[PDB]
């Protein structure tokens, strides 16, 4: 499964952002998308997830609130709606499913396509 | 698997396949009729839901595990002192709704004992559906390979992984490369014969790339997580 | 831990070897009642830890039968889970053995062995719980 990742850009605190993940592939490969966050020098962190018939959803603490996560199968693409911003989100923003973010070598890049950067200063 | 050839059926008769949502994801290690041995970097939150797992047993591809083919996982249990930045205490146990059938295709690897006087370089074998290349995806087969351990003194060397293995850690493979387990093959066995048993002594759980030079594979320390294995399935069982 | 004292967890308690295996739970987990019993070797010996000598010993084959090698396994965690057991000789130079008190009453398996320097069948018991480790020649 191919994935594209979009939507990153530069807000202020508070503000709100609409990431998007495109996928092509198997629909059976798309049952469980996830977004993932990594900011430089850091650990990578998961932020949320989807279940293909959307009827569970996932989220970080961190997150928890301020996030939603929604999919539309006919697209086969999954959004992510942040709002309330903080400084600490900035971080490059990473669409995956179990099989791509479950790594034997975590420090394996992942694919400039599944990632979107996401800035926040004043 | 880097390396490696496909297995026969009944080869590796402890093997699982764990798919997500009926994608593989992790490999795992039948020790009881419903216990599996896997790692805890497979089950990370959002994945430590068991409502997600399924598990494949006496099956080599991937392409004839079905929808329903499959057991569905009940419980979920990560190494309570499981460490994600550097993997330490990599192991789970993931208990089955349903208890597996024994026969030529399914069967338990033996839990370690106390006291099995391993050879420092002692031969093994690893197995899975992992990538076959560095970045490669997912085998459709079921690969195995072998690989000798590597005494943690010389794995935690300036030149190899510079003190990051633990006691809870083994390494595996050669320090020349070539064989290695690689991405997809997380949380599947690592197994010896000794006195005519196979042992399952590790789990896979991490490395730098696959198949290089100076960095092999590294595994859970099964013998050393044996106590907390049993007193899960001493706490299940009433 | 101090004093030959046993880690009950990784949260730095630690108990006094008497303690350890004596069939009261001391440690906030009960760690020091649930890891009594324990296969020792390629070779499967039995073995418990003894309160009173606060070591690992092997079972003497005094009275032992299935029923005792069963509830050896329950309190390892393999359920109903029984393979095979057989009398064995002892290998390990061990002036030091677990035999079983035909008279225990309903205590824990571990708590029905006392320690004692001979066995009268000259043998341990080897104990396997479940039927591991074969695959294809
Ligand atoms: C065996 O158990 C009974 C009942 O608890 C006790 O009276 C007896 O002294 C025990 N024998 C030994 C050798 O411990
Ligand atoms: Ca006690």
């Amino acid at each position: 499964v191919q994935l594209q990742a979009s939507g990153g850009g530069f807000v202020q605190p508070g503000g709100s952002l609409r990431l998007s993940c495109a996928a092509s592939g198997k629909v059976v490969e798309q049952g469980l998308m996830g977004w993932f966050r990594q900011a430089p020098g850091k650990e990578r962190e998961f932020v949320s997830a989807i279940q293909y018939d959307t009827k569970l959803e996932y989220y970080a603490d961190s997150v928890k609130g301020r996030f939603t996560i929604s999919r539309d199968n006919s697209k086969n693409t999954v959004y992510l709606q942040m709002n309330s911003l903080r400084a600490e989100d900035t971080a490059t923003y990473y669409c995956a499913t179990p099989q791509m973010w479950v790594q034997r070598d975590v420090q394996a890049r992942w694919y400039w396509g599944q990632g979107t950067q996401v800035t926040v200063s004043s | 698997i880097v390396g490696g050839e496909s297995a026969l059926p009944g080869a590796w008769p402890w093997q699982v396949s764990l798919h997500v949502q009926n994608v593989h994801v992790c490999g795992g290690s039948i020790i009881t009729p419903e216990w599996i041995v896997t790692a805890a970097h497979c089950v990370e939150k959002p994945l430590n839901n068991p409502w997600h797992w399924t598990a494949f047993a006496g099956i080599l591809r991937q392409s004839f595990m079905f929808y329903g083919a499959g057991y569905q996982v009940e419980k979920v249990i990560s190494h309570p002192n499981y460490d994600s930045k550097t993997k330490n205490n990599d192991i789970a146990l993931m208990k089955l709704q349903k208890p597996l059938t024994f026969n030529d295709l399914v069967k338990p690897v033996c839990l370690p004992n106390p006291g099995m006087m391993l050879q420092p370089e002692q031969l093994c074998w690893i197995s899975g559906w992992g990538a076959t290349e560095e970045k490669g995806k997912t085998s459709e087969v079921l690969n195995a390979a072998k690989v000798l351990l590597i005494e943690t003194q010389r794995c935690n060397s300036r030149y190899v992984y510079d003190n990051l293995i633990t006691p809870a850690m083994i390494c595996a493979g050669f320090l020349q490369g070539n064989v290695d387990s690689c991405q997809g093959d997380s949380g599947g066995p690592l197994v010896t014969s000794k006195n005519n048993i196979w042992w399952l002594i590790g789990d896979t759980s991490w490395g730098s790339g696959c198949a290089k030079a100076y960095r092999p594979g590294v595994y859970g320390n099964v013998m050393v997580f044996t106590d907390w294995i049993y007193r899960q399935m001493r706490a299940d069982g009433e | 831990c101090s004093n030959s004292g046993i880690e009950c967890d990784s949260s730095g308690t630690c108990i006094n070897p008497s303690n350890w295996c004596d069939g009261v739970s001391h440690c906030p987990g009960g760690e020091d009642e649930n890891r009594c019993v324990r296969l020792y070797g390629p070779n499967f010996i039995l073995q418990v830890y003894s309160s009173q000598r606060k070591s690992w010993h092997p079972v003497c084959q005094d009275d032992w039968n299935e029923n005792y090698g069963r509830a050896a396994c329950r309190d390892m965690g393999y359920k109903n889970n029984f393979y095979s057991s057989q009398g064995i000789v002892d290998d390990s130079g061990s002036t030091s053995f677990m035999k079983l008190n035909t008279s225990a009453g309903n205590v824990d398996i571990y708590k029905k062995l006392y320690h004692s320097d001979a066995c009268s069948s000259k043998a341990v018991v080897s104990l396997r719980c479940i039927a591991c480790g074969v695959n294809l020649n």
